[PDB]
DNA sequence: TTACTGTGGGAAAGA
DNA sequence: AATCTTTCCCACAGT
């Protein structure tokens, strides 16, 4: 019947890293539109990481059921921009199972939507569909801003993520992306880092304090790789024009905006900048023009843009399923009410279906489908959620509270970890 | 005002 | 060497 | 008025 069992749920929750399949879609938060016949490619290229040993297990099941029912267990993917006049494009192809990037996506001006997202659809080479997964939303822009209003898309808040790229003399082929690989920064033509950009608070350290707020030119900034947590030293972000760094006592009035060109100066030496030489990241010393301006080269000039991420996790706990794994439910929040036997929870999120049941740890609970953004259930009593088998997993050893992860489970056995934990110290 | 911990990678000097 | 095209600056037109 | 955004244009420097 393929219904999830408690024993199987317990094995999964204790061992997520060898079962759970992760699909992470990364992309910029804005795209410049194309007029006429032109194609202005999305940069950095939207990409997809398939993460987890679960992917290899999934291939194994597809391999072992290929011979009951060789390279028809190979991944095939497509991506498009949700438009019925836009071509779907074929995607390229540690715990990284596989990686693909879409390098030639664009949106024409004939497409009148203010926002769009990308739908990546995955298949096995034999025709078997895995499913369609959407990105976060992307705002269409006409061109980079030259202001001296919606800040959520145009400005860069401390704590958010950005991609940084180098391009020489308007040449697509020359594009290189700041990226960390092997515990060092470098520049790649296929991969790009999403870096957290922080306003430094106040000779340097591994531990530093940060500030909220928008990043302005002339701001001291810490860039931190979101994947490895490695950082660059403190850098002051500077506006650039045409191989010159503009140091004017007036650009500090200007907030850094999407698709602006900038330079990063070392805090110790005002003449030294972060610079790219043949995919190698270096310190390069500028030549002083005057007090308002420094001479650099196109190697020290970076375009900055805000990036986003859509992540989905699933496990086919009761064996390979006949239907697509998608639509993958997403849980944005839990809203709990009442105390004791009165206590209930509303799940808020997106892409719910009536074929889902909420599990508090390894305990399934009767679930009301209200809409695709609302599920409702009762909170099961502590005594039935934590027992002599599960005590070790659901007990906070510092405070003694009972904490259980919330999963959404489909009736054919696909478990979707929500990312959320229910604590009985609520209530 | 948060604290962050991140080991630093130093860009090698040019020559 | 010659045909063709992402990309960035600038002009023009609109808000 | 003045400034910004949107759309149109075209050359550069590559493939």
């Amino acid at each position: 019947v393929q219904s999830l069992t408690s024993d199987r749920m317990i094995d999964f929750l204790s061992n997520k890293e060898k079962y759970e399949c992760v699909i992470s879609i990364f992309h910029a938060k804005v795209a410049q539109k194309s007029y006429g016949n032109e194609k202005r490619f999305f940069c950095p290229p939207p990409c997809i990481y398939l993460i987890g040993q679960g992917w290899k297990l999934k291939k194994d099941r597809v391999a072992q059921l290929y011979k009951t029912l060789q390279q028809a267990t190979e991944l095939v993917a497509y991506i498009g921009i949700g438009s019925d006049t836009s071509e779907r494009q074929q995607l390229d192809f540690p715990n990284i199972y596989d990686y693909c990037a879409a390098k030639t996506l664009y949106i024409s001006d004939s497409d009148k939507r203010k926002y769009f997202d990308l739908n990546a659809q995955f298949f096995y080479g034999c025709g078997m569909e895995i499913g369609g997964f959407v990105s976060q939303r992307i705002k269409v822009i006409s061109k980079p801003s030259k202001k001296k209003t919606d800040c959520k898309y145009l400005c860069i808040a401390s704590g958010t993520k950005v991609a940084l790229f180098n391009r020489l003399r308007s040449q697509t082929v020359s594009t290189r992306y700041l990226h960390v690989e092997g515990n060092a920064f470098h520049a790649s033509s296929t991969k790009w880092g999403a870096f957290t950009i922080h306003l430094f608070d106040d000779q340097e350290t591994d531990n530093f304090a940060v500030r909220d707020g928008f990043v302005y030119y002339g701001s001291v900034v810490k860039l931190v790789d979101s994947v490895t947590g490695i950082a660059l030293p403190r850098l002051r972000i500077r506006k650039v024009d045409k191989q010159q760094v503009i140091l004017d006592a007036s650009c500090s009035e200007e907030p850094v905006s999407q698709l602006h060109k900038c330079a990063f100066q070392m805090i110790d030496n005002e003449l030294v900048y972060l610079c790219l030489s043949h995919d190698k990241i270096i310190q390069h010393q500028a030549t002083a023009i005057n007090e308002h301006r420094h001479q650099i080269n196109d190697g020290a000039a970076w375009t900055i843009i805000s990036t986003d991420k859509a992540e989905y996790r699933f496990f086919e706990a009761m064996g390979q399923v006949a239907n697509p794994i998608s639509p993958c439910p997403v849980v944005g929040s839990l809203e709990v009410d009442g105390h004791g036997e009165a206590s209930r929870v509303e799940l808020h999120g997106r892409d719910f279906k009536p074929n889902l049941k909420v599990w508090f740890g390894a305990t399934p609970v009767e679930t009301t489908f209200r809409s695709e953004e609302s599920l409702h259930c009762s909170i099961p009593p502590v005594s039935q959620v934590r027992n002599e088998q599960t005590h070790w997993m659901f007990t906070n050893r510092t405070t003694g509270d009972v904490e259980v992860p919330i999963s959404l489970v489909r009736d054919d056995g696909v478990v979707y970890s929500s990312g959320l934990t229910f604590s009985y110290k609520s209530l | 005002r948060r604290m962050i911990n991140a080991s630093v990678w130093m860009p090698p000097m040019e020559n």
